[PDB]
C-alpha cells in the first residue's frame, strides 16, 4: 500500500509504454487538481474524481486508480 | 516456484533471483526479496 | 505506578481454525517479554490426547511393506499421526480397526470405546486392494506437548507393537512478531501480532484463554511472596 | 611531553589546593601558585578542562 | 606472544560463583536478551578500547 | 497426565542477594519464564532518585564553587549514584550543609521525615579550610531512566540545575535452568533465578513487584473468553 499500489504491470497493460503512462497520469492529475482548486466557484469545467477518495488524497494517486480501473481514454491530436 | 533442494551459496541465489525477475511480476519479486532478507538476518544471528 | 495507556487485545479469523491476535499499545519493550512466553505456553502447556502406539496384524517391526495395502508402513504411520482424538481415561485405551475388502479405509470405520471420540471421521487412512485384510489396534492416551516415539519399553513384551510420535497439543503452529505503533505521542510503543493455527478439535480463542490462565497462575506464584508490593496498576 | 599536563617546577609540599589553583611551598623557601584552565575553548570547539 | 595468552586464559581469577566464564578457546557462552534461549555456539567476548 | 504443579522457594545468599527455585516446570519452558522475569525486573520496578539540585552560588553546571576540589559537573556525577528511597508522591526537598575542611560524605545529608538515604558512605566532595557547601536536592518517584530534559520545568530559574534520574532498585539478575530430570518418570526442568538489588529494597519485594506487573498482562489475555 502506498507508492507500490497500483501494480505497474496492471497499469502498463492499459497503455503502450512507461513514457506515455507518465504523461497520461500527469495530465489526468492536473485536471483533478484544477477541478478541486476552483470548486468554490460555481463552474462547469473539468470532471472527477470518478472513484471513491479519502479526506485529502494526492490527485496523482486518484488518477492512477482511475487509469487502472479503465475509466479514461487517450487520443492523439 | 519448484522446490529447490540444494545448498544455496551466492551463485545459486543469483540464479534464483534472476529467474524470479524473469518470470514473475515486480510486486511478487519485491515481496520475495523482503522475505529472503528477513529470513537471512534471522538465521544469520543464530548461525554461530 | 500507573500504566497510563491500557493495552487491548483484538482477534481476527482467517479460516475455521486460524486466527491472528493483536495486542496494542504495549509499553516500550514488553513485546518480547510476553511474546515468547505466549508461544511456549500455547505450544506445550495445554492438555490433549493422542495415539501412542499401534499393532498392525501380520507385520513385525520390519517396515518392508504391508501385504494387501497399497501404502507402505511409513505412510500408514504418518496417516495415523494426523488423526485427532479426544479421551477421558488417564490410562491408555485400545480400540480396534476392522475394515476389510477392496476399497478405501478411513477413520469413520473405527470402533472407539466409551469416553474416546474421533473428531474427523472423514480422514483417509489407507487403500485396500485384492480383497486384502486390515486389522489394527490403536492405543490412545493423554499428555501435553509433543513427545517423540517412546522407545522399546520392554523388548520381549511382544513382536508387532510399533511406537509412534504423539502430538498432544491442540495448537499446531504459532508465530509472533512485534512492531512500532504510536504516532501522536513519542513513538517506539510496541504492538504484538500472534498468528495461531490449531487442529479441528479446539478453537484458537480457547487456546489463548487457557494460555492466559496458565501464565496468570504461574506468575501469581511469584506474586504471592509479598502481596503488598507496588507494581504497574491498570485501573479498569 | 605534549605539554598538556601541568608539572611541578621544584620539589615541595602541596600547601593549598582547590579546583581552580594549587599553591605549593617550595623547599628553597618560596611559594608558587599554579592556575588551572576550567572550561576553556580550543580551536576546534571542544572543551579544555 | 600468543602462547602466553593461551596459557593465561586457563589461570584467571574465578568470579564470586567460582567459575571462569570464558573458555580456554577465548569464546564464552552467551544468552539471548529477547528470546531468552541460549545461543547455539560460544561467542568471542572481551574488552576493547 | 502429570498432576504435580510448580512451586517457588527462596534461599538467601547474603543480605541483598537471593536465589529463587521454581520447580517442576514443563520441559523447554524454564528459559522463557526466567527471561520474562529478568526483563520485568530490569525494566519496571519503581523507586526514587534525585531529579534536581541547586547550590547557593552557582548558575549552571559548567562552573566551580570556591573551596572545593571538584567541578559542579563532576559533583552531579557523584550525586547521581545516591541510593535514596521516598514515600511521598509529590517532590520532596533535602538540604546538605558542610563547613570547614574534610569530606562531604553522603551521611551529612539531612533528609526530611519520609525519605531515606541508604548508602551513607558515598564520597561527594572534599572541602579545604576556606570552603562551605550549601546545596538543595529534590527527590521524586518513578521507574526507569529520565534524561534531565524531561526534568526541565516550564518556570525554571537560572539557578536550578536538572539532573538525570535513574529509578532502579535492581542491580543484577540472572537465571539457570537445571535440566535436573526431576524424577517424575519423564523430563522436566528446574529454574533458579538469582537476584541482587542495590541496597534500596530486598529481592523478595522486587520479585513480588515483578510478579504483580506480569500477572496483569496475562490477566487481560485470559479474559478473551
Amino acid at each position: 500500500e502506498g507508492i507500490i499500489n497500483p501494480p505497474i504491470d496492471e497499469l502498463l497493460e492499459a497503455t503502450d509504454s512507461k513514457y506515455s503512462l507518465v504523461i497520461y497520469a500527469a495530465k489526468r492529475a492536473r485536471q483533478i487538481n484544477a477541478y478541486y482548486s476552483q470548486l468554490g466557484e460555481g463552474l462547469l469545467e473539468y470532471v472527477g474524481p470518478l472513484v471513491d477518495t479519502h479526506v485529502h488524497e494526492k490527485p496523482l494517486s486518484i488518477a492512477l486508480r482511475e487509469i487502472n480501473a479503465g475509466l479514461l481514454t487517450s487520443e492523439a491530436i | 516456484y519448484p522446490f529447490v533442494d540444494y545448498s544455496v551459496g551466492k551463485k545459486q541465489l543469483s540464479e534464483i533471483v534472476n529467474d524470479l525477475a524473469e518470470r514473475y511480476p515486480k510486486v511478487i519479486v519485491a515481496a520475495t526479496l523482503d522475505n529472503l532478507k528477513a529470513a537471512g538476518f534471522y538465521w544469520a544471528t543464530r548461525s554461530g | 505506578m500507573l500504566i497510563a495507556q491500557r493495552p487491548s487485545l483484538t482477534e481476527e479469523v482467517v479460516d475455521e481454525f486460524r486466527s491472528r491476535f493483536v495486542i496494542e499499545p504495549l509499553e516500550p519493550g514488553f513485546g518480547y517479554t510476553l511474546g515468547n512466553s505466549l508461544r511456549r505456553t500455547l505450544l506445550s502447556s495445554i492438555p490433549g490426547a493422542a495415539v501412542t502406539s499401534i499393532r498392525i496384524d501380520g507385520v513385525l517391526h520390519e517396515f518392508t511393506t504391508v501385504p494387501g495395502v497399497k501404502e507402505d508402513v511409513t505412510d500408514l504411520i504418518l496417516n495415523i499421526k494426523q488423526l485427532v482424538v479426544s479421551s477421558e481415561h488417564d490410562e491408555p485405551v485400545v480400540m480396534y480397526l476392522r475394515k476389510q475388502g477392496p476399497g478405501l479405509v478411513t477413520a469413520a470405520d473405527i470402533a472407539p470405546p466409551a469416553g474416546v471420540e474421533v473428531h474427523n471421521p472423514d480422514l483417509v487412512l489407507a487403500t485396500l486392494n485384492g480383497k486384502g485384510k486390515l486389522e489394527m489396534e490403536l492405543t490412545v492416551e493423554r499428555g501435553r506437548g509433543y513427545v517423540s516415539a517412546v522407545q522399546n519399553k520392554q523388548v520381549g513384551q511382544e513382536i508387532g507393537r510399533i511406537p509412534v510420535d504423539s502430538i498432544y497439543s491442540p495448537v499446531l503452529k504459532v508465530t509472533y512478531k512485534v512492531e512500532a505503533t504510536r504516532v501522536e505521542q513519542r513513538t517506539d510503543f510496541d504492538k504484538l501480532i500472534v498468528d495461531v493455527e490449531t487442529k479441528q478439535a479446539m478453537r484458537p480463542r480457547d487456546a489463548m484463554a487457557s494460555a492466559g490462565k496458565t501464565l496468570v497462575e504461574l506468575f501469581g506464584l511469584a506474586r504471592e511472596l509479598n502481596i503488598d508490593a507496588e507494581g504497574i496498576d491498570m485501573g479498569p | 611531553d605534549a605539554g598538556d599536563v601541568l608539572k611541578a617546577e621544584k620539589d615541595g609540599v602541596v600547601q593549598e589546593l582547590s579546583a581552580d589553583y594549587i599553591t605549593v611551598a617550595n623547599d628553597d623557601g618560596t611559594y608558587i601558585t599554579y592556575r588551572l584552565h576550567k572550561f576553556s575553548r580550543s580551536n576546534q570547539g571542544t572543551s579544555v578542562n | 606472544r600468543e602462547d602466553e595468552l593461551a596459557g593465561l586464559l586457563n589461570h584467571t581469577i574465578p568470579n564470586r560463583d567460582g567459575e571462569r566464564m570464558v573458555l580456554p578457546t577465548g569464546k564464552a557462552r552467551l544468552f539471548d536478551g529477547r528470546s531468552g534461549e541460549p545461543f547455539p555456539d560460544p561467542i568471542s567476548v572481551g574488552y576493547m578500547y
